[PDB]
């Protein structure tokens, strides 16, 4: 009742000093299906379950590549997360094309939360209301970031965001020490990483349409798997 | 308090006023600390009361006086964010004027031009006035000893003598019923030492109580230069009657 | 614990408490007052239908154009407010035309698809981080139904949230709920295009008030060699024709 | 007040990619240099544009060169019930061998043609985006464009141009239901001409000649193009265009 | 920190360059119609010829304005060129009158021009055009 | 240099010393071979104790010089004194992001209880330069022998006047375009001293 | 007056086969009579099996395959990693050229690669974007040395359809072995690519002056 | 009254009080915050943070509570995160560009009130929103070692110990205590000890805990600012655990 | 609800009001019509009373020549039909000028259209209050044609039209008395159908009444009071004859 008066934009606190905007737009990222990320010395993956509209109508792209050496997944709204990848693709296009450089991983994430964080105290627009999972490989080895869009970003061995997410983050958590020394196998990190986003299906079985993968490393550029190129992981 | 609007800009209400300049005049007392300006033969001193309650602040860094030039200084009562606000923009103002004219910008126009801002920030409705009172003080070349002050409203005038805080009237009582014994619109003073122990008499015999060297802050102006004392010269002038 | 009003649903950059954009909802709400189109998708090509509501018998048979051509190979069935459709009809036609100039070949539909989308996203941020450039969503659904080189036969699903789908068949309008039922159950991978057009007919005359006839309803289909064309009204009503017999051999 | 605070916030100035145009024309943000559909063209920053322009494009490696098109004789008239375009095909040979021949004159649409007649890329790249004009404004109206509204579209992109450096001059033949056959003559310097004969070329005025002599409205399909071949062997093998109302035909050397 | 203006010069030119005034027929062309400059006036005849101290007196006091900016931005901080420009930009953007084109008391305060006097003072200063609503048209952006 | 200008035909001298900094110059002011100002202080004062002389267009200089004034005034607002390097790289940003329609030169001399007095050029084109000892102006060239050969490190203040005087007096001797009285400044920690010299003094060393 | 302007002197070639193309060129760099490099290549692969070659003022050359390359790089973002065509990426060179109409870039253009039949296509264009296909154009200093010995050995009207790429590359390094001979612009290196349906592969010949 | 209703729905508004709500909102939403402390010692500055444990899956080094805005400059936050993020990086962006043009490193008063007015000119439009953070930050130049603690209406000072967040009651008398108990002054590895006591002390609220320290001081660090290694982090939390139980 | 404060906001059920109070706004204005015969059209207009004081030589009409081949009538507000039809005039001068060939009575058309939604986009602006119905010819063409614009920018093509006060009596009327197998094929006839719909709803009789006839090759005439006349006393005359019976 009293915060429906302090609710209207994200430039007002409630008298209790909250910013309820952001905490909605935080609270959109569970309308959307489940993905995984995880990595070791060598690899980055990423595991996302794919919706569709109905039976005749196709399946939504999770994973979206950034560059040759980076990619992410979604999770949440659709404008913002177009927005957002065409962002990072148009900052590693700038790296490239400016300084012959890749662009690091930790850079990017920092890209993320300084565009994330305006939208959040000037009036007119809305925040941004879908999380991320930023894979990549570069001169410091494998990295995975979660970004939240109240202008967030950490940096995790493997994590999972979405809507019953809480069972993989939780088989993660349990078995870290086992996929963080997978160094060299790539199938048994992507297996891994389909037995934890086993853990938050409800009703539901892995096929080849609505199991998306995507891996980087070393030797591997950033490479996504859809239909029969998941079957042999399922 | 204002009904509809008036409550957010600034609009006249149905009485003829201004209630959001009204609102930032109030704003002003809220550091609930005192302020004297006065005149000599040669040099014009401020005295400001300095309230440190909390025992870990730095004192050395609790202050509301400023130097805005060469020549000008400039004292503040109210909130020290607006406070600190004003006094870059009247050095910015100083030092175009100085610029754009060839000589050094006097007390008077410098207090006339703040006001014309303040004027802006009262008419325009997306814009809010500071909740701060601006006194500068100096020797002008041409007028001699100068103190002026200016108002979150637009006003601005001059003074023989001056005082601002929640205890303005005692002090105010004080100093016209001096001025009234001594048929003088200033102190007949050589030296600036003098007029600050006359000033430091006037405070404590106002307010009461009394105070050590911590307790204040003094600024003098000269024909030459603004400065502002230390806590040893307070110390000093404290010392000597 | 008392029963105040909730405003979160009266501008397009508020969150409702559950992280919900109630204009776009209403956008949506704003395609379903619009007449239904159906699109059907084959091996031999792809079938669009329109019913045309025609308030008063006044009104010009060929006035109504809820079908219309953005490239030789891609045609288009709309259904919501006309004045929207007509800007993300200029910007499709304008982005085909644009590409065939630069770089001297068709464009793929996905692409168009893509870039109408994109359009549609302009009641925020754009896509490539531009300014807002509208007040408000799209009232507008729309059917894309193509052919290209990489991909065959294609019917996409436009909507104002800036979202595209790939449909085998798909219904919009005010009767898309059941003529989306009957296409769940009638549609099938081996189908022809003269069963398709049946099809279509038949799902046009279910959801329809009006007795369905060559007036009221519209046909046009998409296929590699003859491009997009709109049938007239003999051969439309050749086909209810024919549709009527099989219907009444039974 | 934000984007007020990043503008004073502190190399990218150094590379001028803070402007949004040079970051669109090195395709930083995207490909939407490919997607502008009137072309911008680059200005050299100076105060005279012109006297640059006109300066360098005289001076040393004949590839390097401004390529012109022919100066060969063209022919264009309009006899009962169509355009015949006339050519003459005698390709100029260099340090180069042609896969298949060239043309002289341009397809615009399957209704419409031109010819180069000057500077070979103005002629190329105008009337190709004169193309995609005349298709958007069928889309629009749903009706195919008369001759004299595509004309004029390019007479006044031409004519905003006007002085700086381009060199065109092009035959419009087009064959409408309202209008008829349609013969214009559009210039660099802004000069559109309705005609019903045009000879444009080194030699032609014996091929005008050739055509006064034997020139009538009752011409049949096959006179007119014996006629236009005549004309053009008599000025200086012969390509051969009719423009009728479903289109232009093309004969190689009939 | 400039003093004279520089980087006057136009770098591309295109058809459609003035979007205030574009042909609804041909939208990649302009409107000779309405924008009511004598019908015979191509663009690329602006590009040439020009007087030189024309650019130099057009850009002057946005020059020195930016140089005030910068100064400010390197002695005093972000805070006070943001907080200058967001009251000019305020005052600007809130000022509409169609049928007068002088500058308001506060933005002539804001640029502490009170008591000063400049040629453009002196001298501010159809068939088509020239409307209230044709203004109305170009401040709303619709 | 545009037609028609006044141009800074000049001797100047800045020299470090033990105790601090001296700046001179000599006082004419010549269009073509007319003097037009037998008597001018070239001696400019941008802060109390940061000094400079000027060379190229006069119009320009004169300009530079107004701005940063009021740049070390802003700067004295905000921070106290300047250094003589600051005062010396806004010189420098001024004279070269404007090299383009500006032609202006620039001699700074300054002291400052942490540097203990400086010199630096600024010649024409923007690029700066910190010397223990500098020569600008056309009069300067007959000079840069002499001064070469008789430059001492830490000098006290009379020798550091008479090697300016002597050295300002051959290039006045030498040097149509200059001439006059001579002028120095002296900028040390006890204050600024003015000195000036006449012709009938320097002219028989 | 500044003079933005410059010449580095090369010679490339490009030769369409029946099913093949090559593009060669010499790797000497130089600046009017001095040798700045002996090896600096001026054909680059620019993905999809396209090769390019921008020959005259090196620093324009080296913008416009720049230009070209990050707009391959969107249009593969943009489409769905589809494969970009040679007639496209003429038309795109097209543009980039002729976007530059007023302040031309000083190089002659020719690209190389296999069409939509399979078939070897080569692509000529002028400096303000005029382009067109062509069995074999040369190009740069010593282009006129280079036709006629071409022309001279193949009847382009053995027929150059029944030619082998061995064949062509020994051809091609003749031609220019003679060229080094006659001409003093032309040596110290040429380096041959070859576009096939297996992707391009490099051949690089030292010639005279080392 | 906390609550000003009719006066607290914009950021630019007086009370008829003379007061600004929103300004006071955000105050309350830094009150919610982590506790922070910073304490002043003879030659230096010490920063302590009490982080709260999270999941196995952070990657050890790559998630610290005290941002280091330059190398003589050292800072905390509490209140929001993204918040603390951009006043962090303005910092930066600030001391930066001061010492790129006058050739020193930044002052901390001169860096102090160019953060107080950038904090200030959000508190003067309604379309933007008072930072809903307070910042401890500090170093060591020319002139010693310096603290300050700037609030979201922009107003800073000085301090010679400043605490924040839930526990700032807590931390705040054990560093009056301190204060008192030294009048001398104290020395840089003191300093440490008692910042692991006071932040263990402030500590009330089922769930485990860490604890960042970073100090500041020129006999320690040369005058640079520097984390705490294993050996002096563990003397400090031994020390903390001692003075609890 | 409250949903009908702003050009911008959808209703719940996916209305805008704004525009149906536009509408409503049109509704108050005087009657028009407009039939489309074999080889003309007929634009009829309700005009009110005039006043004994007001001078009746002066004031525009209610139909108005866009250009030589293209009129235009409207019903709502009387001060925005000017600048619509201000901005029609110049615009058909403009395609002129661009294109050597006049305007289409579609595209006029779709140009108002264009200009009334262009008018529906920004929260600062105010949409026409304004209806209208544009006649004419093709150039070079001999097929008639009618369109209605309303406020949103929505177009539409058709037969016979009414718009304004009443207009339903009028439209159910011409509904009842008009078929498009058989359109009136002489002026004469269109001219009567336009004067016998306006007389249903016409409080007084021919001296209410407007009439324009557009014909091929741009021949617009505007008919004399006295011809309007004639027309309708030979229907009170018809009517009489019938009824007598």
């Amino acid at each position: 009742m009293f915060r429906n008066n302090y609710d209207g934009d994200t430039v007002t606190f409630s008298p209790t000093g909250r910013l309820f905007q952001v905490e909605y737009a935080l609270e959109a990222i569970k309308q959307g299906s489940v993905t995984v990320g995880l990595r070791s010395n060598t690899h980055a993956v990423l595991v996302a379950l794919k919706r569709n509209a109905d039976e005749l109508s196709s399946y939504q792209k999770k994973i979206i590549k950034c560059d040759e050496h980076m990619g992410l997944s979604l999770a949440g709204l659709a404008p913002d997360a177009r927005v957002l990848s065409n962002y990072l693709r148009q900052q590693c296009n700038y790296s490239s094309l400016v300084f012959n450089r890749k662009l690091a991983v930790e850079r990017a994430g920092h890209l993320l939360c300084d565009k994330a964080q305006k939208n959040t105290q000037s009036y007119g627009g809305r925040p941004y209301g879908v999380g991320l999972l930023i894979i990549g490989y570069d001169k410091s080895g494998a990295h995975l970031l979660e970004f939240q869009p109240s202008g967030n970003v950490t940096e995790l061995y493997g994590t999972a965001i979405g809507a019953r997410s809480q069972g993989a983050k939780t088989y993660l958590e349990r078995t870290l020490d086992t996929f963080i020394k997978i160094d060299g196998n790539p199938d048994e990190l992507i297996k891994a990483g389909v037995e934890a986003i086993s853990q938050s299906l409800r009703d539901e079985s892995l096929t080849v349409d609505n199991l998306s993968i995507a891996i980087v490393g070393k030797d591997t550029p950033f490479t996504i798997y859809d239909g029969e190129a998941v079957a042999k992981y399922i | 308090s204002a009904a509809g609007y008036d409550r957010h800009i600034t609009i006249f209400s149905p009485e003829g006023r201004l209630y959001q300049v009204e609102y930032a005049f109030k704003a002003t007392n809220q550091t609930n600390i005192n302020s004297l300006a006065v005149r000599g033969k040669d040099c014009t001193v401020v005295i400001s009361q300095k309230k440190v309650p909390d025992k870990l602040l730095d004192p050395t860094t609790v202050s509301y006086i400023f130097c805005i030039s060469r020549t000008i200084g400039m004292v503040v009562n109210g909130p020290i964010p607006d406070a600190r606000n004003a006094a870059l923009r009247a050095k910015a103002e100083a030092a175009e004027f100085r610029y754009k004219y060839g000589y050094d910008m006097p007390c008077d126009v410098l207090a006339k031009r703040m006001a014309n801002l303040s004027q802006i920030y009262t008419q325009r409705a997306y814009m809010r006035p500071l909740g701060v009172i601006l006194t500068f003080v100096s020797v002008d070349e041409e007028l001699g000893p100068s103190i002026y002050k200016t108002d979150p409203a637009g006003y601005y005038v001059g003074y023989k003598a001056t005082a601002t805080g929640p205890k303005q009237q005692e002090i105010t009582t004080n100093l016209e019923n001096h001025f009234k014994k001594s048929k003088i619109d200033h102190i007949n003073e050589e030296s600036w030492e003098k007029v600050v122990e006359f000033a430091i008499t006037h405070m404590i015999d106002a307010l009461g109580t009394e105070f050590s060297k911590n307790d204040l802050e003094v600024g003098v102006a000269t024909k030459d230069k603004f400065f502002t004392l230390s806590a040893e010269n307070i110390e000093e002038r404290l010392v000597a009657i | 614990m008392f029963l105040t009003r909730s405003e979160y649903d009266r501008g397009v950059s508020t969150f409702s408490p559950e992280g919900r954009l109630f204009q776009v909802e209403y956008s949506l709400e704003a395609i379903k007052l619009g007449s239904t189109a159906i699109g059907i998708a084959t091996k031999e090509g792809v079938v669009l239908g329109v019913e045309k509501r025609a308030t008063s018998p006044l009104l010009e048979s060929d006035s109504i154009e809820k079908i219309v051509e953005i490239d030789r190979h891609i045609g288009c069935a709309m259904s919501g407010l006309t004045a929207d459709a007509r800007s993300m009809i200029e910007h499709a036609r304008t982005a085909a035309v644009t590409h065939n100039l630069y770089y001297d070949e068709d464009i793929n539909v996905e692409s168009l698809t893509q870039s109408v989308c994109d359009l549609a996203l302009r009641f925020g941020e754009g896509a490539s981080g531009e300014e807002r450039l509208m007040s408000r969503p799209f009232g507008v659904a729309l059917l894309i139904a193509g052919h290209d080189a990489d991909d065959g036969y294609q019917l996409f699903h436009a909507e104002p949230s800036g979202t595209f789908y790939r449909y085998n068949a798909k219904a919009i309008g005010s009767g898309s709920e059941g003529a989306q039922a009957e296409l769940l159950n009638e549609w099938h991978s081996s189908l022809t295009l003269k069963e398709a057009e049946l099809l279509v007919l038949k799902i046009l005359k279910q959801v329809m008030e009006e007795k369905l006839d060559e007036n009221n309803a519209q046909l046009s289909c998409i296929t590699k060699q003859d491009g997009f064309k709109i049938y007239d009204n003999e051969k439309t009503a050749e086909l209810i024709k024919e549709l009527k017999e099989k219907e009444a051999a039974e | 007040m934000q984007a007020i605070a990043d503008s004073f916030s502190v190399l990218v100035k150094e590379l001028q990619y803070d402007n949004e145009q040079n970051l669109e024309s090195d395709f930083v943000t995207g490909a939407s240099q490919f997607q502008r559909l009137a072309p911008s063209l680059t200005v050299p920053p100076i105060a005279s544009p012109q006297q640059f322009l006109r300066a360098h494009t005289d001076d040393r490696n004949p590839d390097c060169k401004i390529k012109i098109a022919h100066g060969t004789t063209t022919l264009a008239f309009r006899f009962q019930g169509g355009i015949i375009v006339a050519v003459d095909s005698r390709a100029t040979a260099g340090n180069w061998v042609a896969s298949q021949t060239v043309k002289k004159v341009i397809e615009i649409n399957p209704f419409l043609l031109g010819t180069m007649a000057g500077g070979a890329a103005d002629c190329q790249f105008w009337e190709t985006w004169l193309g995609s004009q005349c298709r958007l404004h069928e889309l629009r109206e749903k009706e195919r464009i008369s001759v004299a509204a595509a004309s004029k579209i390019l007479s006044n992109l031409v004519y905003q141009y006007k002085g700086a450096g381009l060199s065109m001059g092009t035959m419009i033949c087009g064959y409408t239901r309202k209008e008829g056959p349609t013969i214009y003559y559009v210039d660099s310097d802004g000069t559109r001409l309705k005609g019903d004969i045009f000879c444009v070329g080194s030699g032609q005025t014996f091929a005008y000649g050739v055509l006064d002599s034997n020139y009538k409205w009752d011409l049949s399909v096959e006179d007119a193009l014996y006629l236009g071949k005549r004309s053009i062997l008599a000025a200086a093998s012969v390509n051969l265009y009719h423009v009728t109302e479903d289109g232009w035909i093309y004969h190689g050397n009939h | 920190m400039n003093i004279v203006p520089q980087d006057t010069f136009k770098s591309q030119v295109s058809t459609d360059q003035d979007k205030s005034v574009l042909s609804s027929a041909v939208p990649s062309l302009p409107d000779t119609l309405r924008q009511q400059e004598g019908g015979a006036v191509p663009l690329s005849t602006q590009l040439n010829d020009r007087h030189p101290l024309e650019s130099t007196l057009k850009n002057w006091e946005t020059t020195q304005r930016q140089r005030q900016m910068e100064q400010y931005r390197q002695i005093f901080g972000i805070a006070e060129p943001m907080k200058r420009t967001m009251e000019m930009e305020i005052v600007n953007r809130t000022d509409f009158n169609p049928l007068s084109t002088n500058g308001s008391i506060h933005r002539d305060i804001l640029l502490n021009k009170e008591c000063s006097i400049d040629w453009e003072d002196v001298y501010p200063g159809t068939m088509v055009g020239d409307d209230v609503h044709s203004k109305i048209e170009k401040q709303l952006g619709i | 240099l545009k037609k028609g200008e006044v141009s800074l035909g000049t001797s100047i001298m800045a020299v470090t010393f033990k105790d601090g900094v001296i700046l001179g110059a000599d006082s004419r002011t010549t269009t073509g071979a007319y003097i037009a100002n037998r008597v001018t202080d070239k001696l400019t004062r941008v802060h109390d104790k940061i000094w400079c002389c000027r060379s190229g267009s006069a119009a320009d200089t004169q300009a530079i010089a107004d701005i940063v004034q009021y740049h070390l005034e802003l700067y004295t607002s905000q921070y106290g004194t300047p250094s003589t390097e600051t005062a010396a790289s806004v010189f420098k940003e001024l004279c070269y992001e404007n090299k383009d329609n500006l032609t202006a030169g620039i001699i700074v001399a300054g002291y400052d209880d942490k540097n203990k007095g400086e010199v630096y050029t600024i010649p024409l084109g923007g690029s700066v330069h910190k010397l223990p000892y500098a020569i600008a102006g056309s009069g300067s060239t007959f000079i840069y022998g002499y001064c070469d050969k008789n430059f001492r490190e830490n000098m006290s203040k009379e020798e550091t006047v008479d090697f300016i005087k002597h050295s300002l007096s051959q290039a006045i001797k030498w040097d149509g375009s200059s001439g006059g009285v001579i002028r120095m400044v002296v900028l040390t920690a006890a204050g600024v001293e003015r000195l000036i010299f006449y012709p009938d003094e320097y002219e028989q060393l | 007056q500044f003079n933005p302007y410059g010449d580095n002197g090369g010679t490339i070639l490009g030769i369409a086969g029946e099913d093949f193309a090559v593009l060669a060129g010499d790797t000497r760099n130089i600046t009017d009579y001095s040798i700045n490099s002996r090896y600096e290549p001026k054909v680059f692969d620019c993905g999809d099996n396209i090769v390019m070659s921008a020959n005259g003022f090196a620093a324009d050359g080296d913008a416009l395959v720049k230009r070209f390359k990050n707009s391959v790089k969107w249009y593969h973002f943009d489409h769905n990693d589809k494969k970009l065509s040679i007639n496209s990426a003429a038309r795109n060179i097209q543009h980039l050229l002729y976007g530059k109409r007023f302040f031309p870039y000083y190089v002659h253009t020719i690209i190389a690669g296999l069409d939509e039949d399979g078939k070897g296509a080569v692509y000529s264009f002028d400096p303000v974007g005029s382009y067109e296909r062509e069995q074999c154009r040369a190009g740069g200093a010593a282009a006129s040395l280079i036709m006629p010995f071409l022309d001279n050995q193949v009847n382009f009207k053995k027929p150059l359809k029944y030619l082998s790429v061995e064949e062509v590359i020994k051809l091609v390094r003749d031609s220019f072995t003679s060229a080094t001979e006659r001409h003093i612009q032309v040596g110290d290196g040429l380096e041959i690519l070859i576009v096939t349906k297996d992707g391009v592969r490099k051949e690089f010949y030292e010639l005279k002056r080392d | 009254t906390s609550i000003g209703t009719g006066y607290d729905l914009s950021n630019s508004v007086f009370s008829p009080d003379g007061r600004n709500f929103q300004v006071e909102y955000a105050v309350k939403a830094v009150e919610n915050g982590t506790t922070s402390i910073g304490i002043k010692c003879n030659d230096g500055v010490v920063f302590a943070v009490e982080k709260l444990i999270t999941s196995k899956l952070l990657v050890p080094q790559k998630n610290v509570k005290i941002q280091v805005v330059d190398r003589h400059i050292g800072c905390v936050y509490s209140g929001l995160i993204p918040d603390g993020r951009h006043l962090v990086n303005r910092g930066r962006e600030e001391a930066a560009s001061f010492k790129k043009l006058y050739k020193t490193p930044i002052p901390i008063p001169a860096f102090a009130d160019r953060l107080g007015q950038y904090v200030q000119a959000h508190t003067l439009y309604n379309s933007v929103r008072p930072f809903g953070v307070s910042t401890i930050f500090g170093g060591v130049d020319k002139n010693g070692a310096h603290l300050y603690m700037l609030e979201p209406s922009g107003s800073y000072w000085g301090y010679k110990g400043a605490a924040t967040g839930k526990g700032r009651q807590s931390a705040k008398a054990e560093l009056e205590k301190l204060v008192d108990h030294h009048p001398e002054g104290l020395s840089a590895r003191e300093a440490v000890k008692q910042a692991a006591k006071i932040i263990y002390l402030a500590h009330e609220d089922e769930k485990d805990f860490e604890l960042e320290i970073s100090w500041c001081s020129l006999s320690e660090t040369n005058g640079l600012h520097k984390f705490v290694k294993g050996d002096l982090l563990q003397e400090a939390i031994d020390f903390a655990q001692k003075e609890i139980n | 609800s409250g949903y009908d404060r702003a050009l911008s906001i959808f209703s719940p059920d996916g209305h805008i009001f704004q525009v149906e109070y536009a509408l409503e706004a049109v509704k108050r204005g005087t009657c028009a019509v407009g039939v489309k015969g074999k080889n003309c059209v007929v634009l009829g207009c309700e005009r009110r009373s005039t006043l004994k004081l007001q001078d009746t030589r002066i004031t525009p009409s209610k139909v108005s020549k866009i250009d030589s081949h293209v009129v235009l009538s409207f019903s709502g507000l009387n001060a925005d039909s000017r600048i619509l039809i201000e901005k029609a005039r110049v615009e058909a001068q403009s395609h002129r000028l661009t294109l050597e060939d006049p305007v289409t009575v579609e595209y006029l058309t779709r140009y108002v259209a264009g200009v009334q939604q262009r008018y529906t986009q920004s929260g600062g602006v105010r949409p026409f209050g304004v209806s209208t119905l544009i006649a004419g010819f093709d150039p070079r063409d001999d097929e008639p044609k009618l369109y209605q614009t309303e406020p949103s920018g929505i177009y539409s093509s058709w037969s016979a039209q009414t718009i304004g006060r009443n207009s339903k009596t009028v439209r159910e009327f011409l509904e009842k008395n008009y078929d498009r197998k058989e359109p009136p094929a002489t002026v004469e006839e269109c001219v009567k159908l336009t004067v016998r719909s306006l007389l249903e709803v016409v409080q007084t009789g021919a001296k209410n009444i407007e009439i324009t006839v557009v014909k091929p090759d741009s021949d617009i005439v505007a008919l004399s009071s006295e011809e309007i006349n004639q027309y309708v006393t030979q229907i009170e005359q018809e009517k009489q004859e019938q009824q007598e019976q």
